[PDB]
């Protein structure tokens, strides 16, 4: 509502990351052809990332605009058409630590 | 720079009012006849005109 | 637009005084003198030679014959000197082609090729930073008018290229819109700067408002 | 780079030259028509000036 | 340095 | 009509045939046609003979030798129609003969292996890959030899340089730096050339005295003696200054490559590299290259003459050898053939990379066939070659010509071994040599200049891409009618002259002759003159030798011209220019353009596709006429008979004519009367005026023959259906569909309407809630199906003339995978001339049209014939092309003469004759004026005074005489068709030659108002039927940004490209008469930011204070 | 090995499938049609089969390549959307909600609201559909009501014009 | 992860560079749960490492590629940033208006300095949006959706 007069760049604290991200992608688990959708939690995951089709669910227990933004009983997927299942980010859980190149090299 | 041997230009629409506005105000081509350059004419009799007059 | 290193550079005068030159066989000579010293100037065989034994040569006067490093005449005859020579100078070859475009244009990009100072009296950071002149202004101005304990802040002119004057603004968004994005960010990102955004390009990737 | 102002109040000035020097060694001449015009082209006097009346 | 070599000479 | 033609350089001889480079190149490539027996075995059978002993020995069990015996093609799978129909690459057999060899019993021969399919040429010189004609652009580089150019930076000495092609061949520089090293650089780091000397034999002794007696030099040789003292020792020595760990115990191994085989080669013995070796440095080389293996003891007829020749160069004057690497003689031609064969061995390196392998992996002896050979390898490459090598692009057949010049066509750019993009400006430049061998104007205009250029006429690559020219030979001040192709380092040596030199024949006519030695322009004397310029057109190319008076134009404005007639369009009306240069006939005929007579014989039959001719031999065969075929460009192709019932033909005698040949003559555009002034600013820079008259008579009319396709793919939704059902509104819209599905024939489709109806399944895996009410309200029941028919595309659209079907149980076709079946309709329109078309004359002038005239008033004659054409004057000055003026004068002759001529390019008429064939016009003209019964007009009477007062005609003298005096200098009186006043001042006026220009996809007119959006970034898009957005690039934002245009800059950023809640909110804002909404995040900065998240950096917009702010509103937050 | 997972038995077969099409390319001369690869290979193998395993044997293609004539020119932008409603259909959306809308305020609830919401808000069952009233009162209003709907709307033509 | 021709999908390069980092990190866990010598772990945190790498910057250290057909870099993250194939070149390169035309040009004598002609047809599409809503004003069109439909061919205007 108010508007946008600066950007910063700051580095990412580690809390940061999770913060923003939804789920942690565990598995390198994309699409499996039988069905073009997503795997388990892999990259490609309903709940890490957002819903697949238009206002419906991914089951069907809701489907219209009525329930805009509350979450399925047996499954989670909020919704608005595909979109927000871009804008949103995940994380993946390094093990042993490793540095960022650009602040090495 | 335009001569007429197939030179191909483009156009564009300004939409919102004020766009618009902006536009034809102080974007149209009679408004502009002087140059940023230098303060000579840039809309003058060019080829044929002057060979006319 | 490129403050370089010319082809034949010219040996301008650091000094403002009195000509005398000399006959040896390799190596001519061009020497500068005031009452109070005097500086030796090596001219080489292929250097032909403006001046003549006898008179008067203002700071960074041409003593050779051709181009002049705007550095060399930064460090002489002052800001106002280089300024003032590189927009005459680009002005030649334009007029010379039949261009005929208004002082004021090159002008303004010539100020942006010396809105950069460096530091070496400091106050709150370092003293050889190198940034934003009226950004000193402002300092400068309210550490001795607002806040007191004058802390003089004394910098020096700084002269650099178009390209490298771009190269290293204020607003890292600008930085990072060029081959260099790389480096731009990761320093933006240490420091934790807030991109005010003033200029144009900056602006319009956010499709923001001019 | 942007106009945003106010009559600046830093009067601090430029003064171009109205006359040339080397092409003919050292011969005085007086600066090309349209060169004067492209320096002096709408601008604003620093200072006043009595001139020819 | 690139790797291969390194973790070879390690074990070997 | 008459054809009279003029200058007289009696052409010795014709030209060369014009295609020969393509042709002749693929011959000696591909030595088919003769059995093996026959000698020349160049490419193919080199390349064979090259990769075929596969001498695999020890490192198990070995002895292995898989010979070559012969190799036969033969049967191509289908015809060159049908591989155009369908979409076959004409390709033709491949399997020669072999047998491997048993360290054993045995020796299993297992004949043939058909390994590779290789295309064929067209019998005009293309080819046919996929579905369209293909064809191989010719290349240039440095000729595997030897120069000496100046070192780099220090402006001292000069150094050396050894070029051996392939790449995979070492690549040698010789430099001295004095205060202690000599460099010789194979690999990157030098050495001293002794280590090497010494290893050969070379001593230091027999070196020094023998070699560099008269060379100072000598003394960086003998310096390391501690190594020159041991023979073979330097060569395990040398062994270990290479660098990998190698074993100091190959007795002639690696020296064996830098010897004989692969590495130095240059393709034959004899005549590739030691031409350069021996005309430029030393004598003789035996064995191709610096090779030898019989004693183990290596011979290098090459290493020593090299740095002889350094030392040489280095010292006063051996010679002057300096290498100027423009020379011709010094960059030679890629012909198509070495273009194939190269890429032919590189699959057969392939291959024996893989056989190898099977020579280990083959259990004992059943290895011959299928256990050494995969055709896997020879497939790839050469179809890559063919479908994706950058040298090679669609056959320009925009006519005749367009195809000819293409064929004849060279380019740099290509391989990487040779010539890239960052040099040129000494290339792109038209070097001295560059004489009858390549046209100084053919290049393109623009980023593509002197790369890319098309050779001159007489041009013609003898045994090995040496651009030669021919030279008749001239003893004494006698010239003979016998003519040399001379190679371009030869020509150097002798004074040549032009043809323009006054002839007796065998005798020269001046004492001071003009005549160029190497380079150089000089008045010779007739004794000194030992060769001769066979005639001005071996000076440029075919495709610029069309020009009428070439040598009034200006070089710059001449290209314009050439390249102007590659893009001619054949009009229904052709018509051979009224001033011809000669070589018309020359081009329809070495071009594949009309069909000829065979041998002498009289007509059978005419049928409108076929003539059946009947020879006075006592046959009779039956000549088909290519109908209406689709050229690639889309022009028209079609065979018109010109010979009646029962004709006895001439042999040789054209019997039907090509797409555009008037009679057996090339005919590009039209002859049209022309007017040369000013409009009312109709023709304002490069206007044109356009008689709507001209149209009135098919003129410029063009027909044109576009190709649609469909496909029926294979979902996993379900199979798309190509049905006549289309699932949503209307009959009408479905009557021309009539054959259930594919449209009828003879039916007109303008844009819109439906080519072929195709069934695709909505959704990507559901159906629609919402969708689904809709239905059930009106008719639940429904194919809930998508229409994704293929519609006419906005632009325009013809009469449809032939469509295909490629459904289940394909005959012979390759229908792609999930391609269930095919739809192609070919349309066609007959395109009139319209404003926004544009002509151009051969002389550059390239004008649009602007307004169409009604006869009613555009400038006519005193006699009632009006004009055709308009021209500003304005666009002549400035460039410099008078020749145009001087074609339009001498058409005026041409015209009331009723008569063609030619003017060769400099030989050719000359003012006078033309001021004299105007004499005799106007007499035409003006004679049946004083005949038919009247005299002279008030208005004629009236332009004739501010005539003389101009200075025009000569005072005092008779109307009439002065009309005479007026009109033979080219000009008339006209009269203003819309006051009937006159045009105060004689105009000009005549027979002007002028083409129509092809139209581009280009000027279909684009316009998008909303379309697609690409998947990843959210830029606007276009594809089959909307139109793609247009690019708003930087240059343009800065315009913006200059004025005050604030929120128009916003708009382009958000609502018309990337904001996706904007333009959505933007339509619907606008569709209910509200002004837009106000702009919202543009994707590509969404995007970006994201982008910046990916990796570890953190950007967050802020407010006021510094506080937060929301870009992705609410779909950042979590949960 | 990758970029989709596939079945350990799906592998192999299409090992066995692709050795097959080796043995095939060694005497016809003809890359073998779906035919001979089904036969060769055995018992339940078919020409609809050969085609699904070799479009799945197929790697996933870089979104991201150079296209046509080599240059900035990204396949990623060439590829259209369809989830999103381009601005027409965002316009349709408008005016089928807002007069459907306008027609669901002039109906008796009841039946209109259990096939509106049986239907278009949870799933596509006659008896199942109504609350407590039977089967009798639901094809009553249920085929009077929608067709009283039908008949006013054929009078004011706003559907007539299928918006689909 | 698209659809493309039959079974042909693409993706962008960024989702192999991923799961490089995924296995790894996971074979890391499982590799020092199941007991753990220094050299394999080492060795892995190695490889862990250079994967990091990866998908921030390619090249830095050495050229990740697809397995065989293409020696291509896979596009790092700063690749698609900076633009390091000249991306940055198109980009600034222009972006792409809703609203926009492209035709030849012709003189226009009798034209004013104030206009200039553009096609009808051209316009008609330009300013379709502006156009369908006139039409409902007008009598020409009941409503949008019949407006456009209205226009959808040709041989279809009044
Ligand atoms: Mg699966
Ligand atoms: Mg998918
Ligand atoms: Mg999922
Ligand atoms: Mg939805
Ligand atoms: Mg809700
Ligand atoms: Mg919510
Ligand atoms: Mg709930
Ligand atoms: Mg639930
Ligand atoms: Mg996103
Ligand atoms: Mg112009
Ligand atoms: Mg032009
Ligand atoms: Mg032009
Ligand atoms: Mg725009
Ligand atoms: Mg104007
Ligand atoms: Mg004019
Ligand atoms: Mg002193
Ligand atoms: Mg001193
Ligand atoms: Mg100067
Ligand atoms: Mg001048
Ligand atoms: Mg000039
Ligand atoms: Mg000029
Ligand atoms: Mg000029
Ligand atoms: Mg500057
Ligand atoms: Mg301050
Ligand atoms: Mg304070
Ligand atoms: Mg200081
Ligand atoms: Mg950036
Ligand atoms: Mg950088
Ligand atoms: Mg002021
Ligand atoms: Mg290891
Ligand atoms: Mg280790
Ligand atoms: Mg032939
Ligand atoms: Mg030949
Ligand atoms: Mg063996
Ligand atoms: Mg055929
Ligand atoms: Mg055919
Ligand atoms: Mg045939
Ligand atoms: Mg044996
Ligand atoms: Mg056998
Ligand atoms: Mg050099
Ligand atoms: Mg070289
Ligand atoms: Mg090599
Ligand atoms: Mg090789
Ligand atoms: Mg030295
Ligand atoms: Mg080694
Ligand atoms: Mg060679
Ligand atoms: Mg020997
Ligand atoms: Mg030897
Ligand atoms: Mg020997
Ligand atoms: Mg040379
Ligand atoms: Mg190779
Ligand atoms: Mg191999
Ligand atoms: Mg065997
Ligand atoms: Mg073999
Ligand atoms: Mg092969
Ligand atoms: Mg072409
Ligand atoms: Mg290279
Ligand atoms: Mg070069
Ligand atoms: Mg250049
Ligand atoms: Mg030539
Ligand atoms: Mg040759
Ligand atoms: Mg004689
Ligand atoms: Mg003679
Ligand atoms: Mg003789
Ligand atoms: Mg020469
Ligand atoms: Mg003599
Ligand atoms: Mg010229
Ligand atoms: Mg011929
Ligand atoms: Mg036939
Ligand atoms: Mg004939
Ligand atoms: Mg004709
Ligand atoms: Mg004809
Ligand atoms: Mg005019
Ligand atoms: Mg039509
Ligand atoms: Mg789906
Ligand atoms: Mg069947
Ligand atoms: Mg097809
Ligand atoms: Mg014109
Ligand atoms: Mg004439
Ligand atoms: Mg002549
Ligand atoms: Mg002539
Ligand atoms: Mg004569
Ligand atoms: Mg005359
Ligand atoms: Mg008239
Ligand atoms: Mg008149
Ligand atoms: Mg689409
Ligand atoms: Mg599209
Ligand atoms: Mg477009
Ligand atoms: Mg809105
Ligand atoms: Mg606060
Ligand atoms: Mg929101
Ligand atoms: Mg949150
Ligand atoms: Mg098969
Ligand atoms: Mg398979
Ligand atoms: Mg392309
Ligand atoms: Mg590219
Ligand atoms: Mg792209
Ligand atoms: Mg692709
Ligand atoms: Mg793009
Ligand atoms: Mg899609
Ligand atoms: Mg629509
Ligand atoms: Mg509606
Ligand atoms: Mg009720
Ligand atoms: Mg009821
Ligand atoms: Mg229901
Ligand atoms: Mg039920
Ligand atoms: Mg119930
Ligand atoms: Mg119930
Ligand atoms: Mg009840
Ligand atoms: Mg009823
Ligand atoms: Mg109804
Ligand atoms: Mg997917
Ligand atoms: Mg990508
Ligand atoms: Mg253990
Ligand atoms: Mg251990
Ligand atoms: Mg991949
Ligand atoms: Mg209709
Ligand atoms: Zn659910």
């Amino acid at each position: 509502k108010k508007e946008v007069r600066k950007v910063r760049i700051a580095l990412a604290s580690p809390e940061k990351i999770r913060s923003w991200s939804y789920g942690e992608v565990e598995k390198p688990e994309t699409i499996n052809y039988r069905t073009l959708k997503p795997e388990r939690d892999g990259l490609f995951d309903e709940r890490i990332f957002g819903p697949i089709k238009d206002y419906e669910c991914a089951c069907g227990k809701y489907k219209r605009q009525r329930f805009e933004g509350k979450v399925c009983e047996r499954c989670g997927v909020e919704v608005t058409k595909s979109i927000v299942r871009r804008y949103r980010m995940g994380h993946i859980e390094l093990a042993t630590p490793a540095a960022h190149i650009w602040f090495v090299k | 720079n335009a001569d007429f041997d197939g030179d191909q230009m483009a156009v564009h629409v300004p939409l919102s009012s004020f766009a618009q506005a902006e536009a034809r105000i102080q974007m149209l081509s009679a408004h502009n006849l002087l140059s940023p350059a230098s303060g000579e004419p840039l809309a003058k009799p060019s080829r044929d005109i002057i060979l006319g007059l | 637009f490129e403050a370089r290193r010319p082809k034949a550079k010219a040996v301008i005068s650091e000094i403002d005084g009195v000509v005398r030159i000399e006959e040896t066989e390799e190596k001519l000579s061009v020497f500068v003198e005031s009452e109070g010293f005097s500086k030796e100037y090596k001219l080489p065989k292929e250097a032909r030679l403006l001046v003549k034994d006898g008179d008067y040569v203002e700071a960074g006067q041409p003593l050779t014959r051709g181009a002049i490093d705007p550095h060399q005449l930064l460090e002489a005859k002052g800001p106002e000197a280089v300024e003032r020579y590189l927009v005459e100078e680009i002005q030649k070859v334009y007029r010379a082609q039949g261009v005929k475009l208004h002082d004021k244009h090159i002008e303004i990009v010539v100020r942006q090729m010396m809105k950069y100072v460096e530091v070496t009296d400091p106050g709150d950071s370092r003293l050889l930073e190198g940034q934003v002149l009226e950004k000193w202004d402002v300092e400068a101005l309210n550490e001795r008018l607002i806040a007191e304990g004058k802390t003089p802040v004394a910098w020096k002119p700084l002269l650099m290229g178009v390209t490298k004057s771009a190269l290293s603004t204020k607003s890292w968004l600008s930085a990072a819109s060029f081959q260099n994005t790389t480096h731009v960010l990761t320093e933006a990102a240490i420091a934790g700067k807030k991109d005010e955004l003033i200029g144009l390009k900056e602006n319009v990737i956010l499709g923001r408002l001019i | 780079i942007v106009v945003r102002e106010a009559d600046c109040g830093t009067t601090n000035y430029i003064s171009v030259p109205l006359f040339q020097p080397d092409e003919v060694t050292r011969s005085l001449r007086l600066r090309k028509r349209a060169d004067i015009e492209a320096g002096l082209y709408g601008r604003v006097l620093a200072r006043e000036v009595e001139v020819l009346g | 340095k690139i790797s291969t070599s390194d973790p070879v000479r390690q074990y070997l | 009509m008459e054809i009279k033609r003029f200058g007289r350089i009696r052409e010795v001889i014709p030209l060369p045939p014009l295609t020969e480079i393509q042709v002749e190149s693929y011959r000696r490539a591909l030595q088919a046609d003769v059995p093996p027996e026959k000698r020349e075995n160049v490419g193919i059978q080199a390349a064979f003979r090259e990769t075929f002993p596969i001498e695999e020995e020890d490192k198990g069990k070995g002895g292995l030798v898989l010979d070559f015996l012969e190799y036969r093609l033969g049967e191509p799978p289908f015809p060159q129609d049908e591989c155009r129909e369908k979409d076959l690459t004409y390709q033709a057999p491949l399997y020669a003969r072999l047998q491997l060899i048993h360290k054993d019993t045995g020796l299993i021969k297992e004949d043939e292996v058909f390994l590779g399919h290789i295309p064929l040429m067209t019998e005009d010189g293309s080819f046919i890959i996929n579905g369209a004609d293909r064809v191989i652009v010719s290349q240039i580089h440095r000729s595997p030899g030897v120069y000496f150019t100046p070192d780099p930076a220090r402006p001292g000495r000069y150094i050396a340089s050894i070029i051996p092609l392939p790449k995979r061949g070492p690549w040698i520089d010789l430099e001295v730096e004095p205060n202690g090293v000599v460099s010789m650089k194979v690999n990157k780091r030098k050495f001293p050339l002794v280590l090497l000397l010494r290893v050969l034999g070379y001593d230091q002794e027999t070196l020094a005295r023998e070699l560099g007696a008269y060379g100072e030099l000598v003394q960086g040789l003998m310096d390391e003696s501690v190594f020159a003292m041991r023979p073979e020792e330097a060569l395990i020595r040398l062994f270990t200054l290479l660098r990998p760990g190698d074993p100091p115990k190959r007795d002639k191994a690696v020296a064996y490559v830098y010897g004989l085989i692969a590495d130095p080669r240059r393709y034959d013995l004899g005549e590739a590299g030691r031409y350069k070796a021996e005309e430029k440095l030393g004598i003789r080389l035996s064995g191709r290259t610096l090779a030898r293996f019989e004693d183990g003891e290596f011979k290098d007829e090459v290493f020593l003459p090299t740095l002889r020749y350094l030392f040489a160069l280095t010292a006063g004057v051996p010679g002057h050898e300096v290498d100027d690497i423009d020379h011709l003689g010094n960059r030679r031609i890629r012909t198509v053939g070495e273009l194939m064969t190269d890429q032919f061995r590189v699959g057969l390196a392939r291959l024996a990379r893989g056989v190898r392998e099977r020579m280990l992996m083959g259990s004992e002896d059943s290895l011959t066939p299928a256990k050494l050979v995969n055709s896997r390898p020879l497939e790839a490459a050469i179809r890559e070659f063919f479908s994706r090598s950058q040298l090679s692009q669609f056959k320009d057949e925009t006519n005749p010509l367009s195809s000819l010049r293409h064929k004849r066509r060279i380019s740099a750019l290509g391989p990487g071994g040779l010539t890239r993009e960052r040099a040129g400006f000494d290339v792109r430049d038209v070097h001295r040599t560059h004489y009858g061998r390549i046209c100084p104007v053919e290049t393109p205009e623009g980023a593509n200049i002197g790369l890319i250029t098309s050779l001159a006429a007489y041009a013609r690559v003898d045994e090995l891409g040496f651009i030669r020219t021919p030279y008749r030979r001239v003893v004494g001040g006698v010239v003979t009618d016998e003519v040399v192709y001379m190679t371009a380092t030869e020509e150097d040596r002798y004074t040549i002259a032009q043809a323009n030199t006054p002839l007796e024949g065998n005798r020269i006519a001046a004492e001071r002759v003009v005549a160029r030695r190497k380079g150089e322009p000089v008045i010779v004397s007739p004794e000194e003159v030992e060769f001769m310029d066979v005639s001005p057109k071996q000076v440029f190319s075919v495709n610029t030798n069309l020009i009428p008076f070439l040598e009034h134009d200006d070089a710059n404005r001449a290209l314009m011209g050439s390249n102007m007639q590659t893009q001619a369009v054949p009009l229904i009306r052709a018509q051979a220019p009224v001033v011809m240069t000669g070589l018309e006939e020359r081009v329809v005929r070495d071009s594949l353009a009309a069909l000829y007579a065979e041998e002498d014989g009289e007509v059978a039959k005419v049928d409108g596709n076929r003539i059946v001719v009947r020879y006075e031999d006592g046959r009779l065969v039956e000549y088909p006429l290519r109908r209406f075929y689709r050229s690639n460009q889309g022009t028209a192709l079609d065979q018109r008979p010109r010979v009646v019932v029962g004709q006895r033909v001439r042999k040789g005698d054209l019997l039907a004519d090509g797409p555009a040949s008037e009679n057996g003559f090339l005919a590009l555009g039209q002859n049209v009367l022309v007017a040369i002034m000013p409009f009312d600013g109709y023709n304002f820079e490069d206007a044109i005026v356009i008689s709507e008259e001209l149209l009135k008579r098919d003129f410029y009319t063009s027909i044109h023959i576009e190709r649609y396709e469909i496909e029926a793919r294979d979902t996993k939704l379900g199979p798309e259906r190509i049905t006549r059902d289309i699932p949503h509104l209307s009959e009408a819209a479905l009557r021309d569909l009539d054959e259930e599905g594919v449209v009828r024939i003879g039916a007109e489709v303008k844009p819109g309407d439906i080519l072929v109806g195709r069934t695709s399944f909505k959704g990507e895996s559901e159906p629609t809630p919402e969708e689904r009410l809709l239905r059930s309200i009106f008719g639940e029941k429904a194919r809930d199906v998508k229409d994704t028919s293929l519609r006419v595309p906005p632009g325009e659209g013809g009469i449809v003339v032939r469509t295909v079907r490629l459904r289940r149980g394909d005959p012979g076709v390759e229908l792609k995978p999930g391609v269930r079946e095919v739809v192609r309709v070919y349309v066609a329109q007959k395109r009139k001339l319209q404003v926004g078309d544009k002509l151009a004359n051969r002389h550059g002038n390239k004008g649009v049209v602007a307004k169409i005239l009604p006869v009613e008033d555009m400038p006519h004659l005193p006699d009632g014939t009006p004009v055709d054409v308009i021209l500003n004057p304005l666009g002549v000055p400035s460039r410099m092309n008078l020749g145009q003026i001087l074609e339009t004068h001498l058409g005026l002759a041409g015209y009331f003469l009723g008569q063609r001529y030619i003017s060769p390019i400099f030989d050719g008429a000359k003012e006078p004759e033309i001021k004299e064939l105007l004499a005799q016009a106007f007499e035409v003209y003006f004679g049946k004026r004083k005949g038919e019964g009247f005299g002279v007009d008030k208005r004629e009477v009236e332009v004739l005074r501010r005539a003389e007062k101009l200075g025009l005609v000569t005072p005092g003298k008779t109307p009439e005489e002065q009309l005479k005096e007026l009109f033979l200098q080219g000009k008339v009186v006209l009269y203003d068709g819309r006051t009937g006043e006159p045009i105060e001042g004689p105009i000009v006026v005549g027979q002007m030659f002028i083409m129509k220009l092809y139209h581009m996809v280009e000027d279909k007119m684009h316009a998008r108002s909303t379309g697609p959006y690409s998947l990843i970034t959210q830029q606007p898009l276009g594809g089959k039927a909307q139109f793609g957005g247009q690019r708003f690039g930087e240059m343009e934002v800065w315009a913006l940004e200059a004025y005050g245009a604030a929120h128009t800059l916003q708009e382009m950023l958000t609502l018309k490209s990337d904001d996706i809640e904007g333009r959505n909110a933007a339509y619907e804002a606008i569709i209910k008469g509200e002004d837009v909404p106000e702009p919202s995040v543009p994707e590509s900065f969404r995007v970006l930011v994201k982008e910046l998240q990916a990796l570890a950096l953190d950007v967050q917009t802020l407010d006021e204070k510094d506080n937060p702010v929301d870009i992705f509103e609410g779909l950042a937050s979590k949960r | 090995a990758r970029t989709i997972r596939i079945p350990v038995h799906m592998v192999e077969t299409i090992n066995k499938l692709s050795r097959t099409a080796r043995q095939l390319q060694q005497e016809l001369g003809r890359e073998p049609t779906y035919e001979e690869i089904a036969e060769a290979m055995g018992p339940g193998w078919d020409a609809k089969r050969v085609e699904e395993t070799l479009k799945i044997a197929q790697e996933p293609v870089s979104l991201e390549t150079p296209i046509g004539d080599e240059k900035d020119s990204f396949y990623g932008d060439f590829i259209p959307d369809e989830h999103l409603p381009s601005p027409v259909d965002a316009a349709t959306q408008s005016l089928l909600s807002e007069e459907l809308e306008k027609a669901l305020s002039k109906l008796s609830e009841r039946e209109a609201m259990v096939l509106k919401l049986r239907k278009g808000l949870i799933d596509g069952e006659e008896v199942g559909a109504f609350f407590g009233v039977t089967r009798e009162r639901i094809r009553q209003i249920e085929n009077k009501a929608l067709r009283k709907l039908k008949y006013h709307e054929s009078r004011t033509r706003k559907l007539r014009d299928f918006l689909d | 992860m698209v659809q493309v021709d039959g079974g042909r999908f693409a993706t962008s390069d960024l989702n192999d560079l991923y799961r490089r980092l995924i296995n790894r990190n996971n074979r890391l866990k499982k590799l020092l749960a199941q007991g753990a010598p220094e050299i394999i772990i080492r060795n892995e945190k190695r490889m862990l490492q250079e994967a990091v790498d990866a998908l921030l910057d390619n090249g830095r250290r050495g050229a990740p590629v697809t397995n065989p057909g293409s020696d291509r870099p896979l596009r790092s993250l700063t690749d698609i940033l900076s633009g390091k194939q000249g991306r940055f070149r198109q980009n600034l390169l222009g972006k792409r208006v809703d609203y926009s035309g492209r035709s030849v040009i012709v003189v226009g004598p009798q034209l004013k300095l104030h206009q200039c002609g553009l096609p009808k047809r051209m316009a008609l599409e330009l300013f379709k949006p502006f156009l369908l809503k006139k039409m409902e004003e007008k009598g020409i069109a009941p409503n949008v959706k019949a407006a456009r439909r209205m226009l959808e061919r040709q041989r279809d205007i009044k």
